[PDB]
């Protein structure tokens, strides 16, 4: 990504001013089952059904 | 008189009169062994007709 | 005859030049993720057109 043109020529990209991750849109809270990394998934019963279903 | 338009009236309590999205000393995702989490709080709403004369 | 039709509500939205799969990814599979569980529903369909609608 280009932030800006060199008076020369080689330029400043993005590359050069930050480093860039594929990363969580959030880093509040972590999820540690038995201490292993964990994620979750909280499912709700419908509105008149069956749970041991 | 002091050469100014409504315009710089708005652009002027705008801008200087405002919450601001400020953030956090020991920011989330800190660093190992980081020992403070306290809050930024930076430029405030207002509360008076003084905050506004000035 | 008398009223017989299964009932049914759709949905529809415009992001103009789009291609087909962009509208399939940017408002087409976003709704049916939230589409989960609703009552005395039969089926779902969704259409995720190039024109952008």
């Amino acid at each position: 990504i280009l932030l800006k043109v060199n008076q020369d020529g080689s330029r400043v990209l993005l590359r050069d001013v930050a480093k860039i991750e594929l990363g969580g849109e959030n880093y509040d809270i972590i999820a540690e089952f038995n201490g292993q990394p964990a994620s979750g998934l909280g499912i709700k019963l419908a509105t008149g059904a069956n749970a041991l279903d | 008189k002091f050469q100014l338009t409504p315009v710089d009236v708005i652009t002027a309590i705008k801008a200087q009169n405002a919450q601001v999205a400020a953030g956090q000393l020991g920011g989330t995702p800190p660093v190992k062994g980081q020992q403070l989490n306290a809050s930024i709080i930076a430029q405030t709403r207002l509360t008076s007709t003084e905050e506004f004369g000035k | 005859y008398p009223t017989i039709a299964p009932p049914a509500v759709t949905i529809s939205a415009s992001y103009p030049g789009a291609d087909a799969k962009t509208v399939q990814d940017t408002v087409t599979q976003v709704i049916e993720q939230n589409m989960n569980g609703i009552d005395n529903l039969m089926y779902m369909s969704s259409n995720s057109d190039s024109t952008g609608t």
